[PDB]
């Protein structure tokens, strides 16, 4: 309740505490890659960066609210997790 | 549930055999008596030829299994003939008769002599490999297949070191290093899940490698693309949206480095790029997305007025290597424009630019394509001055190229 | 041993006191500059120079 | 957000197009959510509306079923339907 | 892990400027969010 989004919590007043075929979606068939063609232009620690595991793996699509009244599951308040994989954060 | 039946040979085939032998007027009970006796002997032998299949450790009944199953039942394996005396061939298999249902039933006796004999295959050798290393199966080609926690990269450090070695070998400092790295790309089965980093290294490389036209850097990257494509294990059409604009840029771009001299390689940079471009339109094909898109860009590269001649030559090559019908339907209504461009380069004295070299290469390539396009759809009559109706570009030399193609066809 | 064995890697950790002091200092200076410019722009303001 | 951030490791754009597509092709969806699906799919680009929107152009007939001839005119389906149109 | 008072005050002012009391403070808060260098953390 007191974390980020406390303003929303206080305003609410809660106080406890065939077109679906895989090819259609391949980005060769969905991207104007012609624009890229350049015409007359003018490891002990990781070598590559580490991607957001939640974006790469998690089903964030399950947080889309398709119908406000008929919501298939019950959502819960989210706690701040302060991922330390991201640089630019002191801790 | 088992509805097993007893299938016998048809009796209406047994009366045909009997009346074609001199035994006429056979009863149906006489004829049914023949087709349950011989259908048992086929069932007795095919059950007995399945013993030799299992003993030889095969799952396919070969033609030699029935030769040993017949010899086991004291019947001669000979099928074409039967020797009453049995002394010339005693239980010796002659390998059956190579006969067909759709055969010609008459051949010329010098057709069998003049055909080349098939190549005797390699003899049996013993190679050893590893199925299991202390419990784990290796991926060699002889084998078939609140703070959030600190995450790990999806590559191992052996895999990341392998990627670093393969990429530092594929920039071609040493040629044997390149060639192995290219074969390693061409047949590593576990090269998936590293393929985003290879596609990104290719794509990003060509775009910052055409800022200064570094031909080797590009020829090595195109060979890396070709080595990525012929690998059978990896799934490429998720990454072809990065691969295709890289090759189009090799073919349709101007050369920032010395214009002449390496233009010979530049033609090959456009030769390797047009090869991999038509190989990419051969694979990965769905309706009206890839091949028609690169065809449309090549044609609007061609019909564009007052082009760079490097871009012109590359696009000409790219539209040229697209197959049989594409030059049959596209290069036809454009010969006059090609001739006018050649005439302009010829008239203007300017020789220190690259326009003249570009013109000569374009004309030679167009003339060779036009030669078979002609050899393919017409007879070779009037090969002297009829081509003067097509502005007289290749003429008798085009006719000589068509004659060389005809000689190659005769050799085939 | 790309074929039978494997091991994980991590991201490069920056445990240097100099660059950590620099990062914390510059982030504190930037957030206090952003805060004071936002509060001076959305309120009554003064100026040492004419129309500044 | 899927032009700046979609990478082949991310699969942001393909996973956004798949949600929009199975929300659009599936019937029982309201005209507001179909409007949102068509709006996102049409802001993605030209090839997306070539290979997603143009096969279901016959759905416009199913829309004009409830526009040129509706038993209930004073409902809220008509403004959303001709906005979708 | 816990925001310092400076950035706690900046977070409070920036979030309460985008709730709808007036439009000008909202435009300056959005022009702050779009154009500041140190808003990580």
């Amino acid at each position: 309740r007191y974390g980020p989004a406390r303003l929303w919590y206080d305003m609410l007043g809660v106080p406890e505490d065939d077109l679906l075929a895989d090819e259609n979606f391949l980005m060769v068939t969905q991207l104007h890659w012609e624009d890229d063609i350049i015409w007359d232009g003018e490891p002990w620690y990781s070598i590559f960066p580490i991607d957001n595991e939640d974006l790469v793996y998690g089903r964030w699509e399950d947080n889309i609210i398709w119908d406000a009244q008929a919501m298939p599951r019950l959502l819960e308040p989210p706690v701040l997790t302060l991922d330390p994989n991201d640089e630019n954060l002191i801790l | 549930k088992l509805k097993l039946s007893n299938t016998v040979l048809p009796s209406e085939s047994m009366k045909v055999v009997a009346e074609s032998m001199g035994i006429a007027q056979i009863q149906e009970e006489t004829c049914q008596l023949l087709t349950d006796e011989v259908s048992y002997r086929i069932k007795e032998i095919a059950q007995d030829a399945l013993k030799f299949m299992h003993m030889g450790k095969r799952q396919k009944l070969t033609t030699s299994d029935i030769d040993y199953a017949l010899k086991l039942k004291n019947v001669e394996p000979l099928y074409g003939f039967h020797a009453q005396e049995f002394i010339p061939f005693r239980f010796a298999s002659g390998g059956g008769r190579e006969l067909y249902f759709y055969e010609e039933k008459e051949v010329d006796l010098s057709d069998i002599i003049n055909t080349p004999l098939p190549r005797v295959p390699l003899d049996v050798c013993l190679k050893a490999h590893w199925l299991s290393i202390e419990g784990c199966q290796p991926a060699i080609p002889e084998n078939p297949p609140r703070l959030k926690p600190r995450s790990i990269h999806e590559l191992s450090v052996e895999q990341q070191l392998y990627y670093k070695e393969i990429t530092e070998a594929c920039v071609g400092s040493c040629e044997a290093k390149r060639a192995e790295a290219l074969q390693s790309i061409a047949t590593d089965p576990g090269l998936y899940q590293m393929l985003p980093r290879f596609s990104t290294f290719i794509s990003e490389g060509v775009r910052v490698n055409v800022v200064q036209n570094n031909l080797a850097l590009l020829i090595y990257l195109m060979r890396m693309v070709k080595a990525l494509m012929d690998n059978p294990t990896l799934y490429l059409e998720k990454y072809v949206h990065e691969l295709i604009p890289a090759v189009m840029t090799c073919i349709v771009s101007r050369q920032l480095c010395l214009r002449p001299d390496v233009d010979n390689h530049w033609a090959l940079r456009d030769f390797a790029a047009r090869l991999v471009a038509q190989i990419c339109k051969h694979f990965s094909t769905t309706t009206n997305n890839i091949q028609s898109r690169i065809t449309k860009t090549f044609t609007k590269s061609w019909v564009d007025e007052k082009t760079p001649w490097t871009t012109r030559y590359g696009s000409i090559a790219g539209l040229a290597e697209l197959g049989h019908d594409v030059i049959k339907t596209l290069i036809l209504p454009r010969l006059q424009q090609e001739g006018e461009r050649i005439r302009s380069v010829l008239d203007g004295p300017v020789l220190s630019n690259i326009d003249r070299i570009g013109a000569d290469h374009v004309q030679s390539l167009l003339l060779k394509h036009c030669a078979p396009v002609l050899a393919k759809l017409r007879p070779p009559p009037d090969n002297q001055d009829a081509y003067r109706a097509e502005f007289g570009s290749l003429g008798p030399l085009l006719c000589s190229q068509v004659v060389k193609a005809r000689a190659q066809a005769a050799l085939q | 041993p790309h074929t039978y064995i494997k091991t994980p890697t991590y991201r490069e950790p920056v445990s240097d006191y100099q660059v950590l002091r620099e990062k914390a200092a510059s982030q504190r200076r930037d957030v206090e500059r952003a805060l004071t410019r936002f509060m001076a722009k959305t309120g009554e303001t003064q100026s040492l120079f004419k129309d500044d």
